[PDB]
């Protein structure tokens, strides 16, 4: 079953009448566009060469067109007929499916005849050492490959999944996407599905699964063929996924209305790629203008009568219906390229016959055994313009310039174009309709500045981990640690200064020293001025005149010492901290131990010698001073919480002094060292009345003011603040026993001149 | 192109491998030793057995039209045309070692009905009886292959692979199902590159580089070809890179793919179809001159090639087979099996259907070739010749066409000094069964077995997994100190109180750290409270040696203040906490009420009253819950610290109200007035009572100390009351 057509040079040709057999059978259905469609488009193109006087002239040009059926090893029997009676045709017409061109190219090149296809497209045809005689119209996949990428890199998302069917072009297609993916490295494949060429039931529920097992990846990538991608999209009907994947159709579905048919709904917006062509309108005119009776050298034309009308010679058939009135018409986008194919063939018959046969106006003797190896360089060599005026030519391989144009399935339900490929991408986004702007992206990205970018296996998922509150984020790749004294911004990314924490008044407990300075410095400012009003003689007497006033004063500096512990935080005033405690402490001791002593030595002039004595343990504790004043004069301390930073960063700032913890035990230590001395003689005296009740009361004072100091001086260690308790205990301390020793003392004084 | 042909009635085609594929401009190259000449001396001798066999065609003779593919699809497509040149005869072609081959030749084949019999051929695509349904094979498919060496990656714990394939009709179909096969197996592939049929050896560098991007994988799987292995092999030596391999048939035990490449393939596991060598073939092989064999028309070249001579110089008679070492070809029992069941079709079908004469008779001068292939797919079923000694194996065809999935595993040696062997390891029956004894890279005294996976593993209970919802390659992530590794997928928790240490699953070690008497702020008090009492002891002894009833209250008041200091110190306990409360408060206001008897029967009413106090003192701690309680911090970096209430409660503030009282009311012997000395005491008495405060206030934290300064005010308490009622008492009978 083959039209035969009878001429002076015979033109094979295969095209895919038929769709593939399920189960036994070889043939299935009719194939009303790419059977039926482009098979009348080589009967025009040869009605047309024929009656071209410029091309061929009086030779007359045969066809022995052969059905395909869809199937690689059908086309192999039927192609046995081109070759037979050489152990006759000159070339052939390719086939559509990759697969199929390649087992008759394998055939045709072992009996050098060229052959040309008008829809095949495949990088493994392109090979030059195994099809040497094949040659072809259209891009290879590698082109297309890339355009499909260009179209992804534009459309913002970069993790698709991929769809393919068994064959030399589903296979090759994907995987050259995924070769110019690897390049690319911003794409990357979920998965890859591959449909098998004789499914089982339900086969295609099952890869609906696959796509939906990763929600991410709502945009695929189908290599698939017209019948399969019908089936496709019946399946996603069946698991009510309509609108959620977004389809990237290759060039076996670039305007085709069979895979979309009665399928509107689904499949909307769906991004579809093919090469660049023309509607031919004198196809048109002629395909119309058939009927059952003038169109009888197509023996399947009859068969195409009932499934383009729906009905039979069900409901009867009437012979007087038209194709384009009476159902829907629209020409299949490979016609073009099958005019192509044949007038590529009749020009180089027409070349090598100017050459072959100079005088001869038909067939000289020197022609008519047709060598392929002579024709195919003439195939290779031809420029001429096809219809619609698109340059046609062939490369060294056989091959087609790269062109491509991209078009979208809208609903208002036709295709329309939205970008061309002309190596490089001009898609046109605006005209593009679907959800706005959808995208499939792994891992969406994360950004507060706390959030780190990690990288998965798949370098399109950024995995997304915050940073903590102790570390910044110099970079989206990695966060790295602030600065001791630097706290992270309110934002993660980049530090910020840590604040600090002063001594000023208006504290809970620096409250009380500053009330208990003012008192304890007008209660020695009244009796210093009440002795220098009025100084009686026998007041005087008793006071020295010379060592209570130096007591006065000492421990007037100590109320004086109070109110520069609590000053502003200075280098000068910080490192002369230790002078006033240390010349208060000493000044107050000292003397009382040398009134003591003298009151003792009397028991079982005097007063210079006392302030002598005074004088040389005032020098010997400012000869110790000056060792501890240049030992380290340290300007400031800053951080006192912040040495041990919190986990949190709600707070740390700390403003400390200058000091030293071996400085401030040896500073008191000589001053409880003069206190302890005091201590013995008390006691042993403690067996004149006026001196021995007050200096009692002075070392019993002390002594338990001291004793409280211990523990909560060594007992704030870790605790929740220590240099804000420590100035506070430590100021009221010297306070106290300077306000109890010099009132113990000053009171009866006041109170005998009253009374006197 | 020479052809071999053979004079006999019916005659039977070949297809062998004679030579290499050779550069672009020819179209074969080199003569291999093994897979092209021995195969085709097989299928020779094996023709040679049958004519003479009287059992197997004995009035017929068998012919051959031999041609060679020079290891290429389009010249082996070329030679089957001279195949079907007679059809458009051939009976049957015994060959296609190459399985691109094999399908390129088969698709021509189809068309005239002439039946195929594959020796070497193990592609899983020709098991497809609808594409090629004149094709039989005695080799089994690759799907068994796929399912031995993914066992053999299992064996080994061998998951994040490399893979390596050689594009065609072989490579390819291989590596798919050996990927689909590992799938099911929870094995991962690293890099999946496939190497070309016109490669140059710079791509081959390049290809050995991208095995090395990922240093994670460490063993490579070979679905390439001899030529193709063996040109990898080289590129892996001269780029100093040491590799593992598990290669397929294509490489099996061939000593050409590892001929120059010895270093670079050491520990490489091949496997290899279970066959055994004929011990008829080698003394047809070694008795073979290329003066007396002029029906090889290549036996010239082979001569040439393998003892370097020049026929022209004349100096090739001295060489001879015997004298060098022979060793068989693996599939010679294939092409010897094949070509026999070839012969054992057409005796079947000769004696079923011209069953008188016992020449070739006038109905089989055209030979069916669908009749003969339903004739060898069913009718064959024989004891495979020259079996070794005992064997029991039988050639037969399943409904694919295809041979039993036998195979053997085989490791590349040392051997001591240099010989660089193959040594049989282990075997595929349906099954593995592999002898690491005989591996010398796997024994226990060789180290740690090569390893080649992609996630690291790490310590359950100290690292816990991160479960990314792959198949593998994971990462570890360690759980926080208070977080224990009960389960792989993720850790849990001990609760409060518990540290999860030892087993990491069960932990429930809680610590229980006290105060303890040997504190460092706790030195201080625990030896003053230590003399007060021994300072009581001496002042209770002179009271027995000599008012009488307030003086021994007095001193026993003194006694066990200092007694319930060294319990407070040691440690807490439910009766501890109970007597602790009671005591310190009783203590108190007994010391003070024994102090109001002396100011003004009487002592009858101060007990009296101080038993009234208990009862109050009983009522408070009732509501306070006296039973000791393991007090656990908010957050976790402290431990239990045995805390018996809160100290601010109303059972410190009401034992101190009844002692104020009590001190209040020997204020009232200061307004009558040892009136003078029992006044020093409440003024001293309430001063230790006042600096507590400070003390107890900013110490709000560090417990320690709390207790260490509560210990202290009572200890010295007792020594001012002992210090100042009884010391001057003390000086009048002792000093004076
Ligand atoms: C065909 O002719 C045009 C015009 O001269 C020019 O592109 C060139 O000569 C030919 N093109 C190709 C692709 O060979
Ligand atoms: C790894 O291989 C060893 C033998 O070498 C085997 O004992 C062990 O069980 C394997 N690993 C696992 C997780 O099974
Ligand atoms: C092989 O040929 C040699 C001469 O080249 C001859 O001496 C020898 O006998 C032959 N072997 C046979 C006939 O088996
Ligand atoms: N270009 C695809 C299909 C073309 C068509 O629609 O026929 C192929 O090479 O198989
Ligand atoms: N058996 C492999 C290689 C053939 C051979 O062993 O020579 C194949 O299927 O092609």
């Amino acid at each position: 079953n083959s039209i035969r057509i009878d001429g002076d040079i015979t033109l094979g040709g295969l095209f895919p009448v038929h769709g593939r057999g399920s189960e036994g059978k070889p043939c299935g259905e009719l194939k009303k566009e790419k059977g039926i469609h482009r098979l009348e488009a080589m009967l025009f193109a040869l009605d047309r060469i024929n009656n071209d006087p410029d091309l061929l002239p009086n030779i007359t040009l045969g066809a022995r067109i052969l059905d395909t059926c869809s199937r690689d090893t059908h086309a192999l029997e039927q192609s046995l007929t081109f070759v037979q009676a050489l152990i006759r045709v000159v070339g052939v017409i390719g086939a559509s499916g990759s697969s199929v061109s390649i087992m008759v190219a394998n055939i045709l090149r072992l009996f050098k005849i060229p052959q040309i296809s008008y829809a095949s497209t495949a990088p493994d045809l392109s090979d030059n050492s195994r099809y040497d005689f094949f040659s072809r119209v259209v891009p290879s996949d590698t082109y297309q490959a890339q355009a499909m990428v260009d179209i992804v890199r534009a459309l913002k998302w970069n993790y698709v999944s991929t769809v393919a069917s068994e064959g030399s072009y589903g296979e090759s297609g994907v995987e050259a996407f995924i070769q110019k993916s690897r390049e690319d490295g911003g794409v990357c494949i979920a998965q890859s599905v591959k449909i098998p060429r004789e499914p089982k039931a339900g086969e295609f529920d099952k890869i609906i699964r696959r796509l939906l097992e990763t929600s991410n990846a709502r945009a695929v990538i189908i290599f698939a063929n017209e019948d399969d991608i019908r089936r496709v999209l019946e399946a996603a009907r069946r698991a009510n996924q309509t609108g959620h994947f977004f389809w990237m159709g290759s060039d076996s579905w670039g305007s085709k209305i069979a895979p979309v048919l009665h399928l509107e709904e689904v499949a909307e917006g769906a991004v579809t790629i093919l090469p660049k062509r023309m509607s031919v309108r004198g196809f048109d005119r002629y395909f119309s203008s058939r009927t059952l009776d003038n169109n009888r050298r197509n023996i399947w034309f009859a068969e195409f009568w009932e499934d383009n009308f729906h009905c039979k010679l069900v409901k009867k058939c009437t012979n007087r219906e038209r194709i384009g009135q009476d159902s829907a018409y629209e020409q299949e986008g490979k016609v073009q390229f099958v005019i192509d194919a044949v007038y590529a063939m009749g020009h180089a018959l027409h070349a090598m016959h100017r050459d072959l046969c100079p005088g001869r106006v038909g067939l000289c003797p020197r022609m008519d055994p047709v060598d392929g190896t002579q024709l195919l360089k003439y195939i290779r060599n031809v420029n001429f313009s096809g219809i619609a005026g698109n340059p046609v030519t062939f490369n060294e391989n056989g091959d087609a310039p790269g062109r491509y144009d991209i078009y979208q399935y809208q609903l208002r339900a036709e295709y329309k174009v939205i970008g061309s490929w002309t190596d490089h991408l001009h898609l046109r986004i605006e005209r593009m309709h679907w959800q706005q702007l959808p995208r499939s992206i792994c891992s969406l990205p994360c950004q507060p500045g706390e959030r780190k970018k990690t990288v998965k296996g798949m370098p399109c998922c950024w995995h997304c981990e915050p940073c903590t509150g102790y570390q910044y984020q110099v970079d989206r790749y990695t966060c790295k640690t602030c600065p001791y004294d630097m706290r992270p911004t309110e934002n993660r990314t980049g530090c910020r200064p840590i604040p600090i924490i002063k001594l000023e008044w208006g504290s809970p407990w620096a409250v009380l020293p500053l009330f208990l300075a003012v008192v304890g410095i007008a209660a020695t400012l009244f009796v210093v001025i009440t002795f220098v009003r009025y100084n009686d003689t026998p007041i005087v007497k008793a006071s020295g005149r010379e060592l209570s006033y130096v007591l006065l004063a000492g421990i007037f500096l100590c109320y004086a010492t109070t109110f520069l512990m609590i000053a502003e935080p200075d280098l000068g005033t910080c490192s002369l901290r230790r002078i006033f405690l240390g010349l208060g402490m000493s000044i107050s001791y000292a003397a009382l131990l040398t009134k003591t002593n003298r009151i003792y030595r009397i028991f079982e002039i005097s007063p210079a010698s006392q302030l002598a004595i005074t004088f040389s343990l005032i020098s010997l504790q400012l000869l110790g001073i000056c060792v501890w004043f240049v030992v380290d004069p340290s300007h400031s301390v800053v951080d006192f919480q912040d040495q041990r930073t919190l986990d949190p960063r709600f707070a740390r700032g700390v403003l400390k002094c200058d000091i030293s913890d071996l400085s401030l035990i040896c500073l008191l230590g000589y001053s409880m060292l003069l206190m302890v001395t005091c201590t013995v003689y008390a006691i042993k005296t403690r067996g004149t009345f006026n001196e021995a009740k007050p200096i009692g009361f002075t070392m019993y004072t002390t002594c338990i003011v001291w004793l409280a100091f211990i523990p909560i001086f060594f007992g704030t260690s870790q605790s929740a603040d220590k240099l804000y308790i420590q100035t506070t205990t430590l100021t009221v301390s010297v306070s106290l026993s300077a306000s109890v020793s010099l009132g113990m003392l000053y009171m009866p004084k006041v109170y005998i001149i009253l009374f006197h | 192109k020479k052809v071999l042909t053979l004079e006999g009635d019916l005659v039977l085609g070949g297809l062998f491998p004679v030579h290499q594929k050779g550069g672009p401009a020819e179209d074969c190259g080199p003569v291999n030793e093994h897979r092209g000449i021995q195969r085709l001396e097989a299928m020779l001798f094996a023709l040679d057995r049958i004519n003479r066999d009287p059992h197997l065609l004995p009035g017929v003779r068998l012919g051959a039209h031999i041609l060679d593919s020079c290891s290429k699809d389009t010249h082996a497509l070329e030679q089957a045309l001279d195949f079907v040149r007679a059809s458009l005869a051939i009976t049957g072609v015994i060959g296609g070692s190459y399985s691109d081959v094999s399908i390129q030749v088969a698709n021509l084949l189809r068309l005239f009905q002439i039946p195929q019999i594959s020796y070497a051929s193990t592609s899983a695509k020709l098991s497809d009886k609808s594409r090629y349904d004149y094709f039989a094979r005695t080799v089994p498919p690759d799907f068994f292959q796929a399912k031995a060496m993914a066992e053999i990656l299992r064996f080994f714990n061998w998951t994040y692979v490399s893979t390596v394939a050689s594009e065609g009709d072989y490579g390819e179909t291989g590596i798919e199902a050996f990927e689909l096969e590992a799938r099911a197996r929870n094995i991962c592939v690293a890099t999946s590159e496939k190497v070309g049929r016109a490669m140059s050896r710079a791509a081959f560098e390049g290809v050995v580089r991208a095995l090395l991007q990922k240093p994670s994988a460490r063993v490579a799987v070979l679905f390439t070809r001899s030529e193709d292995a063996r040109e990898l092999l080289a590129a892996s030596q001269r780029l100093n890179a040491s590799f593992t391999w598990v290669a397929s048939d294509g490489w099996g035990a061939l000593e050409s793919v590892v001929a120059g490449s010895e270093g670079a393939a050491e520990g490489a596991i091949t496997i290899e179809l279970a066959s055994y060598p004929i011990s008829d073939f080698a003394s047809y092989f070694q008795s073979l001159d290329p003066w007396n064999n002029s029906r090889n028309p290549w036996f010239r070249e082979f001569w040439e090639q393998r003892f370097r001579c020049s026929f022209r110089q004349r100096d090739c008679a001295a060489h001879s087979l015997r004298a060098v070492p022979f060793e068989q070809e693996s599939k010679i029992m294939f092409v010897v099996n094949a070509v026999y069941a070839m012969a054992h079709a057409l005796h079947n079908m000769h004696r079923a259907l011209c069953p008188n004469t016992t020449r070739l008779c006038d109905a089989m001068r055209p030979v069916n070739g669908r009749r003969l292939y339903k004739d060898f797919v069913l009718n064959v079923k024989f004891d495979a010749p020259f079996r070794p000694a005992d064997t029991h194996n039988e050639v037969r065809f399943d409904r694919f066409g295809d041979g039993i999935g036998r195979y053997n595993i085989f490791t590349y040696l040392r051997a001591g000094s240099g010989r660089y062997r193959y040594q049989k390891v282990g075997y595929w029956a349906e099954g593995l069964t592999l002898d690491t004894s005989l591996i010398p890279w796997a024994s226990p005294s060789a180290g740690p077995l090569p390893a080649s996976r992609c996630s690291e593993p790490c310590l359950q209970n100290e690292v816990k997994s991160v479960q990314p919802g792959e198949v593998c390659c994971w990462l570890c992530i360690p759980c926080q100190p208070y977080e224990y590794r009960l389960d792989e997928f993720t850790c849990a928790d001990c609760g409060l109180g518990y540290w999860p240490n030892a087993s990491l699953t069960g932990c429930f070690e809680l610590p229980q750290e006290y105060i303890r008497w040997g504190d460092a702020w706790a030195v201080g008090p625990v030896t003053i409270a230590c003399l007060g009492a021994l300072a009581t002891l001496f002042v209770l002894g002179v009271f027995v040696r000599h008012g009488r009833e307030l003086c021994y209250i007095l001193l026993g008041g003194v006694f066990l203040c200092y007694c319930m200091t060294f319990i407070f110190i040691a440690k807490p306990s439910t009766a501890v906490c109970t007597l602790r409360r009671l005591g310190l408060g009783t203590a108190f206001s007994v010391c003070y009420s024994a102090l109001l008897t002396k100011t003004n029967s009487q002592v009858a009413i101060c007990l009296a009253l101080i038993s009234g106090q208990l009862l109050i003192v009983v009522a408070w701690l009732v509501v306070e819950a006296p039973g000791t309680g393991k007090e656990t911090a908010p957050e976790r970096r402290e431990v239990v610290t045995l805390r018996c209430n809160h100290r601010d409660a109303s059972m410190l503030g009401s034992l101190a109200y009844n002692v104020l009282l009590i001190a209040l009311c020997t204020l009232y012997a200061f307004k009558t007035r040892e009136a003078k000395f029992i006044g020093f005491t409440m003024y001293t008495t309430c001063i230790i009572w006042l600096a507590f405060l400070p003390i107890f206030y900013v110490t709000s934290s560090d417990y320690r100390v709390q207790t260490t300064t509560m210990c202290v005010s009572v200890s010295l308490s007792g020594s001012v009351v002992l210090g100042c009622l009884f010391a001057p008492k003390l000086h009048i009978i002792l000093f004076q």
